[PDB]
RNA sequence: CUUUAAUGUUUGAUGUUCUAACGUUGACCCGUAAUCCGGGUUGCGGACAGUGUCUGGUGGGUAGUUUGACUGGGGCGGUCUCCUCCUAAAGAGUAACGGAGGAGCACGAAGGUUGGCUAAUCCUGGUCGGACAUCAGGAGGUUAGUGCAAUGGCAUAAGCCAGCUUGACUGCGAGCGUGACGGCGCGAGCAGGUGCGAAAGCAGGUCAUAGUGAUCCGGUGGUUCUGAAUGGAAGGGCCAUC
RNA sequence: GUUUAUUAAAAACACAGCACUGUGCAAACACGAAAGUGGACGUAUACGGUGUGACGCCUGCCCGGUGCCGGAAGGUUAAUUGAUGGGGUUAGCGCAAGCGAAGCUCUUGAUCGAAGCCCCGGUAAACGGCGGCCGUAACUAUAACGGUCCUAAGGUAGCGAAAUUCCUUGUCGGGUAAGUUCCGACCUGCACGAAUGGCGUAAUGAUGGCCAGGCUGUCUCCACCCGAGACUCAGUGAAAUUGAACUCGCUGUGAAGAUGCAGUGUACCCGCGGCAAGACGGAAAGACCCCGUGAACCUUUACUAUAGCUUGACACUGAACAU
RNA sequence: GUAACGGGGCUAAACCAUGCACCGAAGCUGCGGCAGCGACGCUUAUGCGUUGUUGGGUAGGGGAGCGUUCUGUAAGCCUG
RNA sequence: AGGACCGAACCGACUAAUGUUGAAAAAUUAGCGGAUGACUUGUGGCUGGGGGUGAAAGGCCAAUCAAACCGGGAGAUAGCUGGUUCUCCCCGAAAGCUAUUUAGGUAGCGCCUCGUGAAUUCAUCUCCGGGGGUAGAGCACUGUUUCGGCAACAACCCGAUGCAAACUGCGAAUACCGGAGAAUGUUAUCACGGGAGACACACGGCGGGUGCUAACGUCCGUC
RNA sequence: UUUUGUAUAAUGGGUCAGCGACUUAUAUUCUGUAGCAAGGUUAACCGAAUAGGGGAGCCGAAGGGAAACCGAGUCUUAACU
RNA sequence: CCAUAGGUUAAUGAGGCGAACCGGGGGAACUGAAACAUCUAAGUACCCCGAGGAAAAGAAAUCAACCGAGAUUCCCCCAG
């Protein structure tokens, strides 16, 4: 960071802070998943046991990854309006 | 200097306001002139000005 | 002793001599502190506060001399 | 030992879609009345590191 | 109940007296045929002194340090940021303890628009009006004026007068210029609402270029962004600002 | 008398004498976290601190500033106590807006508050200070003398070209053939002056300066001689230094002062005794000078702290009374 | 110490114009050789001959190697 | 009697020479001062390092003293100085700008190297399109300057003559910017990324400031 | 060696032989290289110890916003630009 | 007066030494911050006391989050 003696870049520039303190416990599931959520019903949890979330997580989305195929029904979770399609498009259902 | 800073407040309930300077040493009359109030997104009468 | 000091860079000059690519609004001439040194004419005008010869619509630059009493005058025809 | 991150820098920068970081513009928190709104308006948003100092940024944030 | 009391009672401010903590480097007794120390007695002093914690003063007695750089060696003197001209070899840009000046502001109008105007100076002729006021003509032509330096500019005036006004508006911004960077500058056009004008249209402060201080730490207003079991709240973020 | 053991013996320190100041004794004070101890088995004719430094004649004016001493009425002020108002929460109130008690909390600080400082007086053998323009004269003059403006007040006695005078070898007198030194004067004291003492002073001094008689090889100008080295032989046997040497002069050249480059002059090979002009000779990573956001110790009204001294509050700390 | 052509010495061995010849370097050419890149015979991974071209170098960057001690291959190989 | 007098021992140390790889890490020789006193000396004791002791020089405290010696923290820190070891091949700088309690240090940019991308990118010449106010020149302007002409000593004005970095009613070469074209140039160009070093330059030519159009002077531009 | 520049009268070395200075641990990023691939890889520990087991966990395939949040979009804004 | 204080005797036990590790009392500066006070170095070095084969710690007035975990200690993660 030192550059002679002048106010370092990480000095002259302001500091915009504030950390979610929540997004840390909010995962992001992808369409590439589910087909590995051990059978159907993508329970709020399960994914954890499926080793792809985190024992700490409390919230998560489905998002569009580009997969689904097998008819799966997410339970106790959220999902984009673009993912809540391919999901049902493959014979899936949403909990909410 | 002698030019104090002024805070033109909106007549609307909105806490929006403008900022500028004035020479109260000769212009005791409280300045008003009407400007744009972003909050209400409509022009109005701004006040407060030594 | 008093003698010293001086302004900084302050470029100001022709940055778009004659015909050029003349984008949406290059500069063509930022020779501030003027109006007659370079006059706003043709498709180009603007002439911002700092007497900077704007330059509108894309095209080539002309660099002419018209109207009573010399008067440089700049503009940007199509290319 | 694990490299220590320059906390100060990790509070003014943030890696973007890629190598970039994008920071916070200066001159927007002090003496603002005598400043052109057009100026400050063009200061509220964020901006990537000038690439010239990018090298430095990518040193104080080893774990960026 | 409301003023001033009287006793009562409390509780502070002094100030006296007391003994019983506490002091005694007075006297005596025992441990002890010890100047120590401890116990006892007596005298003196006495809630003082003194000590602990807290606190105002004092404090080179002691301690840790600071006490700039440029510089025709150093020092002395001067300088340090910003604007203008020359140096600068007709693009930009260039050095010296090179040659010359200025800025740290000013304006609610000295901003905006619409409408209108145009000087300095000399000659001549005119009450008091003379070197130099006001008036009439003629010559003259940006030699005037420009809020403040200098350069460039200005008559379509930016120079001058008046009416009406608040565009010295909010959100954005094609595209450029200029910086190592932080950053600084120019900007047509778009959206919302203004104003001035019959209208085209002009206005996002002043003719332009000086009139300035990054970050941090905080203060104020706004916001249902966040808020450590939950609901709030403190605090934090974001926007405006000191 | 004392002193820098190892470049300073002095005009320096000390001294008896003088003065100021503190100290009532469990003294002041000093060593010590304390116990304790020195001061002193002393007690104001005593002890400590400070300055001056026998003795003689003396020791002027200034208290504005800083320090110290006394006052302490009034202004300002610590901790302490915590009035008072404000906020968060919530029982209840209410379709809702908001309002909200009590409690708990967060904040606010009335009020009580000593020394200190400000303020009043003193104090110079306390730290210290002792005039500027220049006022009015034998041609001009010149302005020591001293008007006027302002000081806290403007240097008294004595001394003065001095251990103090820059101009400076001031000017005059003395001494000398000739004296920037010396002695005696003048006063124009750059910039003496009265216990950070003034002017003197017999005696004293390995003390500074000047002069004279004696005396001389100090010198004119060196000569001879007696001894210890040097020289020779025999025995023992160092040193610093040292890139390598086939290690000349000159004139020029050159990182700017050449044994080594250019030109040229000169020169058979090697010792011994002598001398020091050069090898920028040897010795010590220059001590002067600058630089390093180096070090140390010292100073102070630099900054920040702190022992010590001192203030008040609460505690150990109780009983009454008067107001 | 000649010391203001390097010296000798020069009346032209000075100077001017003109012209030819010659000496002169690590420059250019010739002959042989080496390495990087492009090219051809090619061949036809590869790789070499013919050729165009490049090869001064401090700080410094890039790329190839030599040798040393010790481990495995070593109950091998070499060795009185 | 006496910090009295002369002078050995004893104590001390003013002068000179010699010594200075000494006889000696302070002495020898010849002189010198005190010598009944604040004198001198033997033995043992007591004060310990920011501390002691000091008739005060910062002197002495074991050949050490503006803070002893020994061991430790400890490989303190050293933007400074020195030193850095085998071979061959390729490329090849900088000594600048801007910040900097910065100026003999650093950092971004610039210049070197290496990798990866990409275009007729880039260069020279030709031609085409540009703005220019330098050289020069000139004197309307801004100043400066003469010589003549109409001013109870002279400006203004007029004609004739000059001067100018901060004068311009003129004005090159030329540099620079852009467009088109051929040839040549192992891409010379631009971008991103790994490694840099370098920010003391020196001389000569040309244009200049400064200096004396002095300096192997100094400060720039450029080769 | 240091310098713009040294035969330099600037530094260092009398000579020889031996020794004498870019290392190591961890972390992070690149380049080469091998493995595997939208997957790669385990840590401690167990151990029938260089196996095998253990996938706690770390990195990557999703980003934008200060965040709630949304999501191949997302912020900015009243603006669906 | 009592009674204590004190005195004598006897029986027990301590005393001192020692490498580290361990608990406790006390506690630097160089250094880094490109200066330097806060801060750092670091509760390190060092001094002192005590203990064991280990010490220390330890069976929630712990944590979690409306599901639950269940003393202490050591390792890997979490995470620079
Ligand atoms: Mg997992
Ligand atoms: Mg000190
Ligand atoms: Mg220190
Ligand atoms: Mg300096
Ligand atoms: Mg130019
Ligand atoms: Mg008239
Ligand atoms: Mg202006
Ligand atoms: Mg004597
Ligand atoms: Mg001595
Ligand atoms: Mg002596
Ligand atoms: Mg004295
Ligand atoms: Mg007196
Ligand atoms: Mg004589
Ligand atoms: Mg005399
Ligand atoms: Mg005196
Ligand atoms: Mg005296
Ligand atoms: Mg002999
Ligand atoms: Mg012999
Ligand atoms: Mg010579
Ligand atoms: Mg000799
Ligand atoms: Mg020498
Ligand atoms: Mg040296
Ligand atoms: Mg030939
Ligand atoms: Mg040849
Ligand atoms: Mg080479
Ligand atoms: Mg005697
Ligand atoms: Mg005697
Ligand atoms: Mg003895
Ligand atoms: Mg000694
Ligand atoms: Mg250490
Ligand atoms: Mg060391
Ligand atoms: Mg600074
Ligand atoms: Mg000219
Ligand atoms: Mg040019
Ligand atoms: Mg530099
Ligand atoms: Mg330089
Ligand atoms: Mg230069
Ligand atoms: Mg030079
Ligand atoms: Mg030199
Ligand atoms: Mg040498
Ligand atoms: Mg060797
Ligand atoms: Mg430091």
């Amino acid at each position: 960071g030192f550059e002679g003696g002048q106010m370092p870049l990480y000095r002259r520039l302001p500091k915009f802070g504030f950390t979610s303190r929540k997004a840390a416990i909010t995962a992001e599931i992808r369409l590439s998943d589910l087909a590995k959520v051990e059978g159907g019903v993508v329970d709020l949890n399960t994914l954890k046991a499926a080793n792809i979330i985190g024992i700490q997580i409390e919230f998560a989305k489905v998002i569009l990854a580009g997969e689904v195929t097998t008819p799966v029904t997410v339970r106790g979770l959220r999902v984009t309006k673009g993912a809540r399609a391919a999901i049902e498009a493959a014979g899936g259902k949403i909990e909410e | 200097g002698i030019r104090e800073k002024i805070k033109l407040v909106s007549s609307a309930g909105t806490g929006h306001f403008y900022t500028t300077t004035k020479n109260k040493r000769t212009k005791p009359e409280k300045l008003e002139l009407k400007k744009f109030d972003p909050v209400v997104r409509q022009h109005v009468i701004y006040k407060e000005a030594k | 002793g008093g003698s010293t000091r001086n302004g900084r860079d302050s470029e100001a000059k022709r940055l778009g001599v004659k015909r050029f690519g003349g984008e949406s609004v290059l500069a063509g001439s930022i020779i501030v502190r003027q109006r007659g040194t370079k006059f706003h004419a043709g498709a180009n005008v603007g002439c911002g506060r700092d007497h900077t010869l704007f330059a509108k619509a894309d095209g080539k630059v002309k660099f002419e001399v018209k109207g009573p009493k010399n008067r440089k005058f700049i503009s940007i025809e199509a290319e | 030992p694990k490299i220590k991150t320059v906390r100060g820098a990790a509070k003014r920068f943030k890696k973007t879609g890629k190598g970039g970081f994008k920071h916070k513009h200066a001159n927007l928190r002090h003496i603002l009345t005598k400043k052109a709104t057009k100026r400050k308006r063009h200061l509220r948003p964020k901006a990537m590191v000038s690439k010239g100092d990018l090298g430095l940024v990518i040193a104080c944030l080893p774990y960026a």
